């Protein structure tokens, strides 16, 4: 099953976190990252259409979100409000848009 | 800068009977640029929209069926028989689907073209809609 991992799990304020995606399916139409534990629409972070590399920012897009063709998301300048869960929606041209949820925590330094 | 909604074209083979009440026949990943305080709305082309209503038409222009474009359980949008729009402010980024109004009972299909254009909406009921962005021509083919 699609697995989302956060590396590192314990991020510090002022650093970046790489949300690695494991076991990615086929027939990829577009990746969509949302802020929460489910596939919403008003709380979308970013959508990335691999076919044309067409990336469109969502309402929750801060500008620190870097999406890769492997569906992994690298968020830089991590803040305390980043502590929580993140959900990925795998839009496929087969209706099965396999959803997965990951999470990470942030701690202050000095 | 304006409320630009990117609607993509999609051709799929399906029957009118597969449309059982709410059946998402194809997930369209649509994202809206802008609209921080404006309502996002979907309106069909004038060839598929008459009297403030959206519908699909066949090659013989005899069979007319009304279809509502709703979110794939991603958000809450105001349903209208002509222009679909959400009351919630802010941009939108999810998947929309074409839903039939009332079971069609799989009436003899063929080739139906329904052009859906995205954009914004002003106020309510007055029909102040403006298609800005990309237009998506959805083709319904029976196979
Ligand atoms: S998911 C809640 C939410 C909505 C919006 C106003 C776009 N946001 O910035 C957050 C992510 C807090
Ligand atoms: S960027 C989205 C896009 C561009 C174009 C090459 C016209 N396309 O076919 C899609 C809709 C994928
Ligand atoms: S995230 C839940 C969901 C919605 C829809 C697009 C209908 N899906 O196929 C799943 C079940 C992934």
């Amino acid at each position: 099953k699609l697995t989302i991992e956060s590396t590192p799990f314990n991020v510090a304020e002022g650093k970046e976190v790489l949300l690695l995606v494991h076991n990615l399916p086929q027939h990829l139409f577009g990746y969509s990252w949302y802020k929460g534990e489910r596939c919403d629409g008003n709380c979308q972070i970013i959508g990335y259409v691999i076919g044309t590399q067409c990336a469109t920012p969502g309402p929750a897009y801060s500008g620190r979100e870097i999406i890769y063709p492997n569906a992994s998301l690298l968020i830089q300048n991590i803040i305390q409000n980043d502590t929580g869960f993140y959900t990925l929606h795998v839009i496929k041209s087969d209706l099965v848009n396999e959803e997965a949820t990951g999470q990470f925590r942030v701690y202050p330094e000095l | 800068e304006e409320c630009q909604v990117r609607v993509g074209d999609l051709t799929v083979a399906k029957t009118r009977g597969q449309l059982t009440d709410a059946a998402p026949i194809g997930p369209v990943t649509v994202q809206a640029l802008g609209c921080n305080a404006r309502q996002v709305a979907l309106k069909a082309d004038t060839d598929n929209f008459e009297q403030g209503k959206f519908f699909l038409i066949s090659d013989n222009n005899r069979d007319k069926l009304y279809v509502n474009i709703r979110p794939m359980d991603n958000s809450a949008w105001t349903t209208d028989n002509g222009v679909f729009y959400k009351n919630d402010v802010g941009s939108w980024g999810g998947t929309i689907g074409i839903y039939v109004d009332g079971q069609q009972t799989n009436t003899p299909p063929g080739n139906y073209t329904l052009t859906l254009t995205g954009g914004y909406w002003a106020k309510d009921n007055k029909q102040g809609f403006t298609p800005s962005g990309t237009t998506g021509t959805t083709k319904l083919t029976v196979t």
